[PDB]
């Protein structure tokens, strides 16, 4: 892969340090999602970030984006990846206002395979799950990306402007801890924008909560770290789902469900053995 | 007037809104709005961007040379030969002896001196914004959030904060006045381009967590380990690095008090 | 505005009407040391500033700002190094020919620059060139400048053309006047010599350049002046004003020659 | 440094000139200096050429202290003259009696034969401005062309506002002194007049009693020169005037004839208060 060997077809969205291009890949013909992300670093770094980031080629699963290749070019390291037609569930959340929490359900699942698959088969954690990094497509797969799998990459990557929001771990955010259980509150708190269709720092008034300038991101840490977790409304949502995001949204890591003990939770249980049009509602709502 | 008729720029190459090399009356620098349909909000930031540019002419500041409106909205500025201080001291490492790195200093407080004079905060001051024009002279550059003090408490109004955390106050970061930027804060900025000066690396390299450095400075917790400047740096020098980057804005020193330190250094050695 | 408030530049070593001052640095400042403020004198000031407001270009000097009430004075940066005509004419620097060709393109740049904002410089020699750091080219003293729409003839007569000389056109200055003088600083460069230099005499130089007798003698450039470069002299110093190319084509034969 | 100014005699062209006394000393001088840009080697070589002016003695040149260089410029020491140039003195005089014009005729003549037979230089530049008087009634002949090197650094000059350059100087052909008899009677007439007499007044600016200089270059070669009134001066003056200013040098006066010219036996038998006219002119009465 080299900068030459690609044509430009569409930009598939942006972020805080990073952009990402549908494009074709001249040589192969396939379709593929390009993802720059502007860093100066040096060619011994630049090197060992690719060198790290070819640990990708062999992580093969349906709870994860695949990789087809990276390299550096001009200014950039570019990612070169299983495009997904779909979209992130951010992209989703703003046509669907509101993801059901059957849909959530699947993509509950979804995380956890991933995060599982991740942890066990490549011994990394995500470290930056939500909305926009869950991805899904036509055939109905939820996949988990821009997950921490080159340690050069995190390292390079910190000189970074500032974010308008987070949904960075509490315990994370106070250096007190760091393993996996940073990366299910993040999933927690996902979830619950999810549910809602806000982003849930702060809590929505009484009169907000009843229809359904931004707090500055200094603000929000400062919550997340000095305020309880956010939480599901009273009635739209069954108490196995409340349950659920509760346990992932636990300020002490240690009390937080891991895992193991998700996987088994009555909410998993129950949307696991539920059968849905997943690929149907979601080409539906789009 | 500095409005360029169009078709005179020739836009080249890319580097880096976005930076081209382009050609109009020689090498010039060309940093465009990509995009086609301006909103009102680019429109201003623009409006201003070229506003405070128009009141440089200092051999430290990057040279302004005219705006373009018609093909896209786009500043002109000279071009440099020669690489950013990001570059030389984080990319190719380049060994510059102690003399060099105080003159260094010494210029980019020059070009900080005459701002703050004609009351222009940068906002944006950081190592990549600080190119050795020839290898010989600094020229501060970016002034895309470079703003001009009002004299009224109420014009300033919202604006969502926007910047490299590496280099913002700690009162920046909280974000909890109108205004919480000042001269003050664009020392902070400039105490931490001391510090790569001094010590050759970018503060914080244990921590590689984003949120948690936004939140740790913000909070007190965190601040540059002044420990790690090299052996020949004059004490005078980690002093000045450790005032400009005092927690409490207002015990930070301004940059006629700044220039004064670095020549009554360099008035030290023979 | 660019109106320095009175108190702030402090003047030093002078060098002769401009010394070296400090306003933010090191800068040069150009003063009128008669407190007796000739209406003229202040039409004068009044103009070259207003010529320098509209320059911000790399190969003319940086003009910074300007005072009027210790005296009338014009701060523009301070240059390290020695004008064009210093290297040529005194210290005889031994350039090489591809240094002698950058130091032709970049006044070439800064003369293209003028001539599209309609100033013209009537006063571009060696001694206003000034090599800045040694390697970029400073246009400096725009004290006859003008922008392009009676006045008694001023000027150094090496560096006229015919029809400056001569005033006895309606327009004697043009942007094609400019490229004489620039010829004969191409001259310089190409020959390390003024031209003339066979003629002692003032007002004979004067009367035979006008007349149309009298020309630089172009055997006297260097054995290694590129066949194009020394085509380019001979179109930049001709007789008929018209003849003469613009900026914009000098710069492009420039370029392009000096890609050999 | 070891020279107190006391006050700006004047400055014309590429120079300026300062009344000076040497500090230790107290001899008064006047020390003139010429910005000039040279070669370290050119500046020494004119500063040595200098030096033969200490060779010259005649009550018709002015006396020479010395010459060095310093700060980009050339100093020539050189005898004060308390009485200035005849270009200084002809503008609070009006016009110049013809008598006195006798005297500095004389001196002109006297001087620049001094400089022919006993140097081998012609001045060059003869004008009012470089006919110096004094209180005690000499005329002395100033900034003659003593070093070829420092006529040679002085080409690369500033435009002038005039000219008194002889038509075959102006056209490059051969010269000699006979180009500063030319001067001399240009002068002449400007000093009788009261005007520079390029060009020729007109029908109402003659009854009371610019030019761009390339036109007054074009006049002096391919117009005729310049001449007095009748009546109003003697004729052996416009006579001699006439002698002084034929365009052919070959047909035009030499130094031999205009000495022994009637406007000149007559003068030099004529006994006039020359010093008394001066002081009356200017300052010391
Ligand atoms: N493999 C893929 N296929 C299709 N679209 C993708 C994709 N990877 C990313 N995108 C889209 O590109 C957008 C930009 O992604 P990027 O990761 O640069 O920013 P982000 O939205 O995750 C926020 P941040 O940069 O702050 O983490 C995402 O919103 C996503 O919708
Ligand atoms: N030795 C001397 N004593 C007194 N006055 C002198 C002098 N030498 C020169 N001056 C005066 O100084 C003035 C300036 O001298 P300088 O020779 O530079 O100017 P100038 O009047 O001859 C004009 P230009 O340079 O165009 O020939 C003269 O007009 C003369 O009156
Ligand atoms: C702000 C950044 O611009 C976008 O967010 N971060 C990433 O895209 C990202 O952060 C990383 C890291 F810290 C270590 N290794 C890889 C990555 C990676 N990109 C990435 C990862 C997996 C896959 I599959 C595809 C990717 F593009
Ligand atoms: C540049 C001045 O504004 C014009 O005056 N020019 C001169 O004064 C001048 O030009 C010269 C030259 F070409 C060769 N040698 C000497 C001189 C000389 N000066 C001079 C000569 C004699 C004496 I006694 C005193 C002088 F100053
Ligand atoms: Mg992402
Ligand atoms: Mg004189």
């Amino acid at each position: 892969l080299k900068d030459d060997d690609f044509e430009k077809i569409s930009e598939l969205g942006a972020g805080n340090g990073g952009v990402v291009f549908k494009v074709s890949h001249k040589p192969s013909g396939l379709v593929m999602a390009r993802k720059l992300i502007h860093l100066e670093i040096k060619p011994a770094i630049r090197n060992q970030i690719i060198r790290e980031l070819q640990v990708l080629h062999e992580c093969n699963s349906p709870y994860i984006v695949g990789f087809y290749g990276a390299f550096y070019s001009d200014g950039e390291i570019s990612i070169c990846m299983e495009h997904m037609d779909g979209g992130s569930l951010d992209q989703v959340l703003k046509k669907a206002g509101r993801i059901p929490e059957q849909i959530l359900g699947k993509v509950s699942i979804a995380v956890i395979k991933g995060l599982t698959y991740l942890r066990e088969k490549h011994k990394i954690m995500h470290r930056d799950v939500k909305p926009s990094n869950i991805l899904v497509n036509s055939r109905g797969e939820i996949k988990l990306c821009d997950f921490g799998v080159s340690g050069q990459l995190i390292d390079s990557m910190a000189n970074s402007f500032v974010g308008t929001r987070s949904y960075m771990s509490p315990e994370r955010l106070q250096g007190t801890h760091y393993s996996v259980q940073s990366d299910i509150w993040s999933m927690g708190l996902s979830l619950v924008e999810m549910a809602v269709g806000r982003y849930p720092i702060p809590p929505p008034d009484a009169k907000e909560l009843e229809l359904m300038p931004p707090m500055a991101i200094f603000e929000l840490l400062d919550y997340i770290v000095n305020e309880p977790p956010p939480k599901l409304p009273s009635g739209v949502f069954s108490l196995e789902f409340q349950d659920f995001v509760n346990k992932c949204l636990i300020k002490n890591p240690a009390e937080r469900a891991d895992l193991k003990q998700l996987m088994v939770h009555a909410f998993i249980k129950r949307s696991d053995a539920e059968e849905v049009d997943f690929a149907g509602w979601l080409c539906s709502t789009i | 007037d500095w409005e360029i008729p169009d078709g005179q720029i020739t836009v080249g190459q890319r580097i880096g809104g976005t930076v081209y090399k382009g050609k109009w009356h020689g090498d010039v620098a060309v940093k465009m709005l990509n995009v086609t349909a301006p909103t009102p909000q680019q429109l201003q930031a623009f409006k201003n961007e070229v506003g405070v540019l128009r009141k440089t002419r200092h051999v430290n500041i990057l040279l302004f040379m005219g705006y373009s409106t018609k093909p896209q909205l786009a500043i002109v500025t000279q071009w440099c030969e020669g690489s950013s201080l990001y570059h030389h001291l984080h990319i190719i490492e380049t060994k510059f002896e102690m003399i060099k790195l105080i003159d260094i200093a010494r210029q980019t407080a020059q070009g900080m001196d005459y701002l703050h004079a004609k009351s222009i905060i940068h906002r944006d001051l950081k190592s990549n914004n600080i190119f050795l024009h020839e290898d010989l002279t600094v020229k501060i550059g970016d002034f895309g959030l470079a703003t001009v003090k009002s004299r009224w408490s109420g014009s300033h109004q919202f604006e969502q904060l926007s910047g490299s955390i590496l280099w913002m106050a700690p009162e920046v970061i909280r974000m909890q006045d109108k205004n919480p930027y000042s001269f003050q804060s664009d020392v902070y900025a400039f105490g931490i381009v001391l510090y790569e000066l001094m010590t050759g690396q970018l503060p914080y390299s244990n921590i590689n967590n984003r949120d948690q450095i936004i939140f740790m400075v913000g909070r007190g917790y965190l601040s540059p380990d002044l420990s790690k400047v090299r052996s020949n740096c004059p004490k005078a020098m980690k002093r000045l690095m450790a005032e400009c980057l005092k927690k409490k804005r207002d015990e930070r020193p301004l940059f006629p008090q700044i220039l004064a330190s670095i020549e009554l250094l360099a008035r030290s050695l023979p």
